[PDB]
């Protein structure tokens, strides 16, 4: 009986509410004011990448319907004066990309949210990527988390499960990565990352992440330790990490292929996923794993020297996330 | 020589800048947008569709040398305080998108221009000019339009076939290269839904109000034309594909021949023609506004005509704006 | 059930195979194609455009298993050399685009089909069959086709106008999906010079039948309508661009309660109707082989207007060649 | 003046010609692939990455005609029969992709020719040669290959790199543009099941052996590297990510001084350098093989460093093709 409130109703935050729509969570209420009521519909029931919504999206009276179910729509700039009380305290999904310190979304406590999920870095809100370190949430301290990134999900996994079976002494990642609304149509202005105002469909577009080092945060071991950059690139979903590392302790791609094989299997079932198919991007539109291990795309120069290779559905996969953690942060309430 | 002023350096802006390199009777003496002198010089530089600017590009004291010629930069969101003035511009080019009115362009005489040419179609009675169509009716207004692209590959083509088959009626629809407005993925797009969607994976029906801007510059086609568009995943060239009713019958080699001796008579540098096997990336970098594709087009009899010209919505639009700055200043 | 055969794996043969799987009345035995059943298995399993299989899919020694049941897999180069009787086939869907003859298709008779439906129009007198147009003049022939993907849309759309307004006269544009004809990058296409050109990178312009092919199965409709195409840089779903001139007068609105009258009437399942904001991947996995779009179209006059409708190339015309299957065997 | 005959003109043998013509040093007397002369004219006019031909095309008699220039247009498929003494042809540039071997290439100097430069990696122990890496070590072998786009790419910079630090290890990736083997929907390719897959709608994982190739042209790297690829959705320019272990610590700093004194001293016109937020299109018409990004790069350590370099495949490569028939008639 978790409820949530979603603050934003862009890619994240509507693919937010279909995980929650798939799984039964009850999401009472969406905030934001440059989309109403008819336009969340519009939005909610027609996408270009994951298709047709497969339900019904009506609005009544202010609300959005999903399914029958009825969703508050609201329409304030500040998370502090957001009803998220008159809705019954709900988690707050933070999906706007604008809120992301401890102090901005901590608004949404003041207007009456019980936790606050940040669905990006935060400068100082505590990471947590499941599969890898949900268990550090302390909910008598911790009122805003950080789910991290999209890549931080997908490296993660993959990057604790080769640290503890084989050790790594060093990192360098790269994502090559699909375009995202903060990119452009045709060349134009981003004055704060001038490759990323060139026009996404035209361009391979060399782009910054702290991805890699945020997983030195997420697991200490590898603080210090992993480091890389991105590619964005023509295709509107779907992502893929490029990770090539020196181990510690010699390993063959088999030895590794099994690692990988059994924590899949095991312990990171439902995160972590293991194919050895002749897989391509597209493949893995709708996927809802973190990190899919690509088995047969890797390469090994020596048994301390590889480069690993695993995909992540950026939007969709990472939406299932967002509402895995605030399942797990409700299951914790005491 | 005639001084313009650049505002917004867009699409438009930065197409119309290299133009007017190329070019003796306009020099481009200021640019106003919202972005620092160095962050220009790098999107002069460098472009996705045209490549890299022919010349040289450096920033000093804040303000750019462009082949070795000093361009103020300024970065006012108020056309009133751009004081054109101390640059002494002529003309401003207002390729913002947002100064679409009389009331609102005005601002750039209240800032010291003489006149003003809007880079797109008025919001208001200020009048339209496309060339091929009704340069001449300039009667010396101190701001006006240049219209949209559409319209300047439309006006020319039907005028020639007006004037010699007579348009009882006719329909046509553009098959447009994604722009700035539209969207990477699904987001917003408030005042056009289907706009907001994501540009690369989609063709995207448009409204247009290009072929009823024809009857304005060509008040005999009044009421007679009327159309629209499909965006599509193509970063630049965009494609007319007209639908016409003739009064006079005319096979279509005798269309052929009219568009041709226009092409090479009165409508020389406006309206082109080809017979070749051509796509839309044989038109990027176009200066011809309208390029008659002969083989393309298709008639069901000699009265019923489905007519085909190319346009770069960029580069032609953009040279024909310093045509109408160098006209309204003759 | 009726045992099906599908010559060539290809897009179609692939879409009707995974359309098939959801009927109860028609079950594929065997496919032929020049493909290990390995590959036919990855291939079936795997799409860009419509997503993971929905089903089990097995090679077991093997031997292709596909929801639980055995699929013959032959690598016969010619037809006549099939043994379609050696697994059942009744049916045989001819989908590799080279056996589009009387002649050719024939060889599938010889080799213990009893019928044959192509999946692409006829390239001889072989009768055409469109669903909502003329299915119900199917007189027991044993080679018939199915027309274009772009025919099945307009046909429909076509019968409905001409029987409540009257077409004196359309021209036709389908803004059309890449396909596998064409290339990635600017290659060989001897036969269609055009259509070498980057597929990703372009407006291609493209010559169709499939508008002079409406007057085949709609004869009333015989030298009426022509048209053409632009094949552009998306990878499914295409929409026609049907400009009509009407004997009697009519509001979009009579339009529109003809076009849903229609659509909810006699060609529920092939013709639809929408009002909204739609766009090309809102028919992605679209059942209807032409979809109205209320709000993309627009008139000049009650008698002069262009109508809009979508389809899904791949997916609609893969169910209606199901449905011509059903019904020749019926 | 050397004389060149193109076998296979595709990408590369059309690239290759429009190179060639900016050069005194090399003429273009004769081209053969499998296609008419006019629809050869018609490939070389037009191009939807490199523009329209800068010059004039023409056919006459069944010969191109360039610039004034005759060019005999044969189609031979075997090229044994290809009498390239009738045209005086010294060298052939193997542009088809099919004769990639000593005894199949060699059918051309029995067919006439003197020499020839395979324009892909050897598939026999037919040596390599890459400019800034081994041109020097060419003996007189009459048949030659200029190795892959990507080792053109890798080699100098490779070299600079192990020259200065030493290159313990080093694992490669390319980010790779669309090609002519590349499918535009899913489509069959039973060497490479990836590589039949949409090539506009993914991310292809694809295999190379550009990164061992290096240790071919600079064999105190053999062992020490390997990669891979990943298709994307462009049409031209690639780039190289190379991720190396070094002996020698050297800060990021350090590494920049060093590719910028080679780019601008030993290997000017084949390795350069940039410090500009360059993205794929800026370098769209690319000469130089390999182009380092200094921004794009990164260090883990002084001892581990992830570096960037980017090649226009088509551009670059028909260049260096050029340079090598150049330097083995010297
Ligand atoms: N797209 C991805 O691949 C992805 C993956 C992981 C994380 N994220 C993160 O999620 C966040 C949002 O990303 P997105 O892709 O959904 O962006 P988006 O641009 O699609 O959506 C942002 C939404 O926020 C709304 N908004 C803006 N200001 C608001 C305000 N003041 N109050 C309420 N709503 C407001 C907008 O209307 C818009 O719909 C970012 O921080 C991003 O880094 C995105
Ligand atoms: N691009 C085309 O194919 C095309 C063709 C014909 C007409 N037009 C018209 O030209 C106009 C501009 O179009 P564009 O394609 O160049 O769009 P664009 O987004 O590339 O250009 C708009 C520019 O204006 C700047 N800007 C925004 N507000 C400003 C302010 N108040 N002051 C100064 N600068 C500001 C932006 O930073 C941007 O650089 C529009 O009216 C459009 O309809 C475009
Ligand atoms: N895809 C569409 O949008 C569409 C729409 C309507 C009609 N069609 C028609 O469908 C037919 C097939 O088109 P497609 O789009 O599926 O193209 P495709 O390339 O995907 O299909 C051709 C398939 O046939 C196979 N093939 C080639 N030679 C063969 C041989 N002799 N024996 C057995 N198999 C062989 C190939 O391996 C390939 O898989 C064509 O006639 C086309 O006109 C296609
Ligand atoms: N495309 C690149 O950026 C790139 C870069 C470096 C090297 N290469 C290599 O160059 C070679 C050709 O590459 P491409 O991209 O130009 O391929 P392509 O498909 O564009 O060129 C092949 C051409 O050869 C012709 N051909 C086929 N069989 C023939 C025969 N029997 N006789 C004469 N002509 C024949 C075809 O008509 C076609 O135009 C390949 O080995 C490729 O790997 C390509
Ligand atoms: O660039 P944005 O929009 O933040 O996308 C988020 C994520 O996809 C990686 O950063």
């Amino acid at each position: 009986m978790v409820k949530v409130g979603i603050n934003g109703f862009g890619r994240i935050g509507r693919l937010v509410l279909r995980v929650c729509m798939e799984k039964g969570v009850r999401v009472v209420a969406v905030n934001d004011p440059f989309i109403d009521p008819e336009y969340m519909v519009y939005m909610f029931k027609y996408d270009s990448t994951h298709g047709r919504y497969k339900g019904t999206v009506e609005h009544k009276n202010g609300r959005l319907v999903v399914d029958n179910l009825e969703i508050n729509v609201f329409q304030c700039k500040e998370p502090k004066e957001i009803p998220w009380s008159s809705v019954g305290n709900p988690y707050v999904v933070e999906a706007t990309g604008v809120y992301l310190s401890i102090e901005a979304a901590s608004g949404h406590i003041s207007s009456g949210a019980r936790r606050v999920i940040v669905t990006a870095p935060s400068p100082d809100a505590p990471m947590l990527v499941m599969g890898v370190n949900e268990k550090d949430y302390n909910p008598g301290s911790m009122t805003v988390v950080s789910n991290a990134s999209c890549t931080t999900n997908c490296l993660a996994p993959l990057a604790k499960v080769i640290h503890e079976r084989f050790g790594i002494v060093e990192g360098l990642m790269t994502t090559v990565h699909a375009y995202t609304a903060t990119q452009k149509t045709v060349d134009g202005p981003s004055k704060k990352d001038w490759r990323g105002g060139r026009g996404a469909h035209q361009n391979i577009i060399p782009s910054s992440t702290g991805a890699a080092k945020a997983v030195g945060k997420v697991i200490p071991e590898l603080n210090g330790k992993l480091t890389g950059m991105a590619f964005r690139v023509p295709t509107p979903n779907v992502s893929v990490v490029d990770l090539t590392c020196r181990l510690a302790q010699p390993a063959s791609y088999t030895a590794i292929k099994e690692a990988v094989k059994a924590a899949a299997k095991g312990p990171m079932a439902g995160i972590l996923a293991y194919t050895e198919d002749q897989v391509v991007s597209t493949d893995f539109n709708g996927d809802s794993h973190s990190s899919i291990f690509d088995a047969k795309a890797g390469i090994a120069l020596n048994d301390n020297f590889v480069k690993l290779v695993s995909w992540y559905d950026n939007e969709y996969g990472y939406s299932h996330r967002v509402v895995d953690l605030l399942r797990y942060m409700f299951s914790r309430e005491k | 020589t005639i001084k313009v002023g650049i505002n917004g350096f867009g699409r438009i802006g930065r197409i119309v800048f290299r133009a007017a390199q190329k070019r003796s009777d306009i020099e481009i003496v200021a640019i106003n947008d919202l972005l620092d002198a160095d962050y220009m010089a790098y999107m002069l530089k460098y472009d996705s569709t045209h490549g890299r600017f022919d010349g040289t590009v450096e920033v000093k004291d804040g303000h750019l040398i462009v082949n070795g010629k000093k361009i103020r930069v300024t970065a006012e969101r108020d056309p009133a305080n751009l004081k054109w003035d101390e640059v002494g511009v002529d003309v401003v080019a207002e390729a913002t998108g947002l100064f679409l009115t009389d009331e609102t362009a005005r601002k750039h005489i209240t800032a010291g221009a003489k006149k003003v040419v809007m880079t797109g179609p008025s919001k208001d009675n200020t009048p339209m000019f496309v060339k091929g169509a009704n340069f001449d009716k300039y009667a010396g207004q101190d701001i006006v339009s240049n219209a949209s692209c559409t319209t300047n590959c439309l006006a020319p083509l039907a005028k020639v076939i007006n004037d010699n088959f007579g348009i009882i009626e006719g329909l046509m629809t553009t098959v447009h290269a994604t722009t700035a407005t539209q969207k990477t993925v699904d987001g917003p797009s408030h005042k056009d839904w289907r706009g907001g969607r994501g540009a690369s994976q989609n063709i995207i029906p448009s409204s247009t109000g290009a072929a009823k801007a024809v009857g304005k510059v060509l008040p005999e086609l009044n009421g007679k034309l009327t159309g629209m568009a499909f965006r599509v995943p193509t970063p630049n060239v965009s494609v007319v594909d007209l639908t016409v009713r003739l009064e006079k019958a005319a096979t279509y080699e005798q269309i052929k021949a009219a568009v041709k001796a226009a092409a090479e008579g009165e409508m020389k540098g406006v309206l082109g023609y080809t017979e070749d096997d051509v796509v839309s990336t044989d038109f990027n970098g176009e200066v011809c506004t309208s390029v008659f594709d002969a083989k393309a087009g298709i008639a069901l009899n000699d009265n019923f005509v489905k007519l085909v010209s190319w346009y770069d919505n960029e580069t032609g639009y953009s040279n024909k704006v310093l045509d109408l700055i160098a006209h309204i200043s003759k």
